[PDB]
């Protein structure tokens, strides 16, 4: 049962890069998955929800009109589209599931990922 | 189902990274493939269902999206990667329709 | 206390709700779908037919 | 586009009775057929539902393992083969096609046959 | 879905306005299907899922609702629509069930 | 974001209308959408609500039973559907999103429509 | 209608059985199924479900991992297949169709068949 | 969830009026069912949604209750009302749950 | 708008009831709703109450433990479970509905049901 | 694997022309064709699907009952007898091969000849 | 579409009851066929789409399943049926696939 | 919702007691997690529901409050628990928002 | 019913080697064959299949374009002419029979051959 | 109706120890509750008190900013927090369940705790 991210690297200002994240060991049709950025010097942030079809998308208000998070339940693979790329996003970003609730109320993120890194920088 | 393409033209250089965003009008799930006609030719296919990789392109080429809204990343353009690209849908029960295509030309 | 309905209160979309699969959804077969043609189906030839005569 | 109905009558209770729908004008084998019964003096009712192919049929509960519909794309045509007829089940046969929808959700009946009179008395 | 139409019969001219209302004893969303049958042939279709109009229909013919109260609303009554109105329901794990029909009267 | 109405004009005493409503520009099947009047002479009126689903719905004292809402969220519209009306709905009807609030008891109408003009006159 | 179950018996623990679930006289490709197990000395209890067309499956936390439950709509028949059998799983086993529920939220176990004996023992 | 019925036990005799009350641990609704197992036999649903009648079943056994507290009541018990009658409930997110069962034996 | 209440009869002490009442003509989920005794040759008595969703009961003091009040939205009904029925509990029994109020405080009792004659007697 | 045509040319509207598809290096009879038109000043349209042995076929709204695609396994080639042409008919038309692909939904148009001219006016 | 085996190598002994468990990358409904081949021989059919048996082959073998999980259960072994056995699919639109094959061996 | 969590850095031996505060700027209920993410690595839920223990987690770990005033304790510090850790609410109306993080360091 | 092959040997890389497999025992003008390899360390692998004209012809990926299958009916034999052979390809050559369905989703292999080796080396 | 506590020990003085408080047998989130000290050599005395909602608290004039008060109303649960401990505070802590009353001026404490033994030395 294993959640594992890719596409990080170092891209210029205004520049768009795309994150992919990969689950396995598990049926990921099912569970309605985070994106959460850890930026040194803060605390964990959170970024985008999707869920678990694709049909509901909230986003942090710092990243409205120029994230994008997507599903492929096919595939069993998250992607967050980033947009016009600025200093302050150079962070670590992590995959989250969300835990099953016997409720309407929701859960904490039990599986995290291991974190790909985005650097933003001329 | 209605495919617009924007940007329309997207000036780049060689060695450049070029992304061009491809929005349906309604959720086409990833059905959806990327094409690349230079003047004077016939298209050929660069992505199908949206992700994967046709036999015998760069890997330069990448894509990703599912859903409305589509991207294709070029990682380093190059001098023969300057052609008109065009997005398709086929969903199960909507027909094939295109984009109206963007030209990546010569800064 | 007021036990009526309280009509001002918030009518929105709840962001921090299940986003799960619901697992005692109708898992039956739902008559009510398309019967029609899917014209949008694979053309090709099913290289896996039957073979024989 | 022209869709045809035929084999009515005047049938004994408990006999059986057969109707047919011989489409004109269009692709039969792409859509999926229905039957309605109009009684005087009430509105339409449903009857049965043709799946494109033969694979999915649906009836209404009064009329459950007495009518079988089956269809022939060969030489388009429809087949509501009825068994154990009553006194109840006097009315008007249409055909209906359904119509053709780019969603999963089915459609109303756009085409619907001029019908014919069964009439089931002694 | 016991389906119920109100009024039960509807006394217009040539040039009036004409609304037709149709109930659902549960709720149906948005799909939801006006027919028209002339005595002696068979109904239809008019309006389908409710809101949108059948091609080829006359832009006369106007419908709007959703869950459990639907109208149909013909904005210039003409010689030609003296005819039963019928209201279909085909929810999403629901059968097929119809109205009881209005009829359209000179008056 | 837009929001823009649409179905004024003029009818008799007695006759029904109906309003449309369209948004655009941002998720309409998230908020819970408001309609108010403005009768030339007076002040704003509240006329109705409903609850981001359909599920529930209030109404003014006045228009109980005269006037019922309904909304269509695949197609992002309103429909506040008018009958019986009278010399007093002469108004102008616009439309109202409920912000966003951290709460339970709502919060204000952030978005307003350039409103329809409704005459009832003979 | 009549639904019969087959394939149970007396195994070491350790060791790998499969049951068989024969469903006759309906429409065996529009329902979905379940495994129900009754221990003497204890209630009735839940084990897996399967989603009509083997799409999604879930299990009792107890059985996760060693229990795989799949459905043959060709030839109208169910398989849960045991590996790594225990003493605790010593029951019998039930095959429950879901009731036809007008909803989305499915309904009760309605046709039960007459069960068949597992005994797992040294 | 837990369900738990209450009493365990229950003799009663023909003609006689008999409840059997099932309590949940958290709030089901009105998501509830019950069944009947006579021994040696596969069990029979009797009431689902908590309140409705399967088709078939007499008119002698009803339902009633929502939340955390339900009751079966037997308007006549008659002499093949004599089983083990069980509780289950299916949620929105909860799995499918059985109670322990009451049994019903001759006075 | 209508208030029908049903169940009643004549049971021995000890004996289990089980009352309805069905609501009609109104939005029955928005209103909390109370059970009211009347035993001839005294004043009406107060029962229960339930809260709009069935979160709330409060019962009179001589009837906690036997009395159940629980309510059904969907269906649009009441229900008063009553248990270890006593001799003192010959009454009628109301269904009162409680006025909507613009504040904290509740409201009076003003749409009353017809009664339910409820005898227990050897 | 090469895709060449031919047919085109210049014509008064009202008249009919006929082209063709000849396909070479590769097996011509295992594969569903489409015919796609490109007008200058606009995108690619779809006009026309064989269904790789002449069962079904499906054309763009504007085309059908004018265009009539067909083909001939036994020479390697497509037929679309054009009639009824107007001056929206001119544009370049194109065969597309569709890819084979390991399921039921089909797949991109994966060789494309290298079109031909169809000009009609007066 | 890959298929895989396992376990690769299961020691048993005669009269020992015996499953051998065959695993798809992707579904392949019930398209399935299981093969044995003793060294020095060559392979003959025993189950066909992954549940009947061929005609000839003693009832001993027995498979089911469906989707991705194939199993094959062998309920009394014998010192015939030591051999090597091969699990092949054939999908609708894919082509046939062999496993890389379980081999028993006397314990 | 702004949190935050006291004191920031706690030293601490093996086998000491260790207590983390979380103080929430409004009213979160009891909506509320606990992680522990040590340098490297990602980070692993604890307690969810401010209570309740996942799965896998030693019992050594309990958390506690209500409102807006939350502790985590540690009854027995030992070599594996020395990392950060952070407090997350996810309130009803309210998006997931985490706190800056205590670091647990030897003493 | 008997199928046996011919043709074998060891041959240098680039020669080219055909061999002969003959039927016995069963109508083989009626049945489509295949052939499979068997190569040490790695399970069975497909290489061609006949669709019982010689009409129509399937190659795995790997040998397209140096493979060619071909049946002689009159004789009940099958030829496999293989160009520039490599190392890669020593094997054990077996032909298959394709099961008799009565559908048209074809069958598994029931007759087998005995296999010819073919090693291909300096 | 029971109520138990539990979360003693013996801590040294400067710690932090979190006491609590388990409900049941009444509906526990109904009643506001208290937490009360029983010093041997001396009589009872208040704690903190929590107002049925967490919406107010009051403490003891000794305890002010080291003691919190909780309460959990999902679980039935209490909880004191103690922070900074001395040894004044060796004492026995019981819960004390506020009586209701009719009237805006509260009553005594009805339903008492067993009482856990926190000890403070060194």
């Amino acid at each position: 049962v294993q959640l594992v991210e890719s596409g990080g690297g170092v891209v210029q200002p205004g520049r768009s890069l795309t994150l992919s994240c990969a689950a396995s060991g598990f049926t990921f049709s099912n569970y309605g998955m985070h994106w959460v950025r850890q930026t040194p010097g803060k605390g964990l942030a959170w970024v985008a929800i999707i869920w678990y079809d694709g049909s509901k998308t909230y986003y942090e208000d710092s990243v409205k009109g120029r994230f994008t998070i997507s599903r492929d339940n096919s595939k069993n693979t998250l992607y967050l589209q980033m947009n016009s790329l600025r200093v302050d996003d150079t962070a670590v970003y992590y995959c989250a599931r969300v835990r099953h609730s016997s409720s309407r109320h929701g859960s904490a993120f039990d599986l995290w990922g291991q974190g790909t890194l985005v650097t933003v920088s001329s | 189902i209605q495919m617009t393409q924007s940007p329309s033209t997207l000036s780049a250089s060689v060695g450049d990274r070029v992304t061009i965003t491809c929005r349906a009008s309604q959720s086409v799930s990833t059905w959806l493939a990327w094409y690349q006609q230079k003047p004077g030719q016939g298209p050929k296919l660069l992505i199908y269902e949206a992700s994967s990789l046709e036999s015998g392109v760069p890997s330069r080429f990448s894509g990703s999206g599912s859903g409305t809204e589509f991207t294709l990343t070029i990682s380093s353009l190059q001098p023969d990667d300057f052609a008109t690209y065009y997005c398709q849908q086929y969903n199960s029960y909507s027909f094939w329709t295109f984009g109206q295509g963007t030209k990546v030309e010569i800064k | 206390a007021n036990p009526n309905a309280n009509p001002n209160a918030n009518p929105n979309a709840n962001p921090n709700a299940n986003p799960n699969a619901n697992p005692n959804a109708n898992p039956n077969a739902n008559p009510n779908a398309n019967p029609n043609a899917n014209p949008n189906a694979n053309p090709n030839a099913n290289p896996n037919a039957n073979p024989n005569a």
